[PDB]
């Protein structure tokens, strides 16, 4: 009871959801190469993978809670990527914001039986405000088991190339990649940080916006190790 | 380079 | 002719605990018995673990604040690590003194990468033990970016109570410094913090006479920028 | 028990 179970039938859902095109926003240009990138990275770790484009605060609410009344229990775990704008604790459908918090409480330990005692995971690529790093050089608590992967820290903007797609779901899919069959999670998301942190520094024509640094924040509240191979 |  | 946190530095580094147990009674806030309890498990844990302990007790926001400037204006070149312990009141992304609160922002950016340059690189720890809100858990069943190689452990989910015990101390340091003694030979911190939030979660349910606030749970909140492994023994 |  040091790691978590993975050996159930299946290795679970993993939810994709990828909002592009907008209320008056920015088109979210690379981030259909970040939702490629994950649905074949999660495939190879068995997971059923959705994906889901351009979905409204109502849509994503919606889908939410009818995954969370799926019966989930022949699945080891649950996995939620968010792709889109956002802002501290918010995430924006394609016609204005939601609350983390709305949409993670509906796998809540007391509110989603079938996934109690399982890991949660959300990987959330969004901006969490607008600074900028300019850099240097017998009962369970219902809040456990979940896991936040969030692509920059607290107050911070989110780093996305229009090419390549974001630097956060670049360097997830890549140390996933290489590391999946060797290595714990939390130090996946840690290799995941150094490499985000060292290998990008953003460039621009505006000097306000150029030369920039981003590290991603990693919300822990698991309660055992977590192993994607077994 | 873009930011979210 | 490094994937780990270059730990051999001549010192591990300073652990500053700040034990703030007694409030001016003009806040009309509360004492928070059993916490020097947490605060001399604290001071031998980390002693074992060859850090050079500071413990400050009772001190004022603005005592707070000096201490923290002044400790980050310190030469921290022979040293491998830092820790700041924070045990107290609080709310989300604040903490007391006993006059009043101050932004753990505030004190945590004295220690920016760009701010504190003998900790550039370094790994510096920032545990908290203090309420982030009044939610109870009930349970059921070239360059490196300037907020990069700060690990914030919180004792609790962002929004909600920490609990303390008046004779144990409270639910977070109780196990972490379990956890340490136990494991800081064989794991690393991640991990060890892991078995910490289990730890919480299922070995501690609240008792009260008051049913508001009884047999509530609590999980503790990991929180890494950290950019590599974290170990406390070496080679 | 307390809260902090």
């Amino acid at each position: 009871d040091n790691s978590y179970k993975m050996d159930y039938p299946e290795m679970g859902l993993c939810i994709i959801i990828n909002n592009k095109n907008w209320t008056g926003m920015t088109s979210r240009s690379g981030t259909d190469v970040d939702a490629a990138n994950l649905r074949e990275t999660f495939r190879n770790l068995k997971y059923e993978v959705r994906n889901k484009n351009d979905l409204t605060r109502e849509e994503i609410v919606e889908l939410m809670r009818d995954v969370s009344k799926e019966d989930h229990s022949k699945r080891s775990s649950f996995v939620c990527v968010l792709l889109s704008h956002g802002e501290e604790g918010i995430i924006f459908g394609t016609n204005g914001p939601v609350d983390l918090k709305k949409i993670t409480n509906f796998f809540r330990g007391d509110r989603c039986r079938s996934l109690t005692g399982k890991p949660k995971l959300f990987i959330i690529q969004a901006c969490r405000g607008t600074e900028l790093d300019c850099g240097i050089e017998h009962k369970i608590p219902v809040e456990a088991d979940f896991l936040y992967a969030y692509s920059t820290a607290p107050g911070y903007y989110s780093w996305r190339n229009s090419k390549d797609g974001s630097w956060f779901i670049q360097s997830l899919c890549a140390m996933l990649k290489q590391y999946a069959d060797k290595l714990e999670f939390m130090h996946i998301l840690t290799r995941v940080n150094r490499k985000v942190a060292t290998e990008f520094e953003s460039f621009s024509f505006d000097a306000t916006f150029h030369a920039k640094k981003q590290i991603p924040c990693i919300v822990s509240m698991l309660t055992k190790e977590l192993y994607f191979y077994h | 380079d873009e930011v979210d």
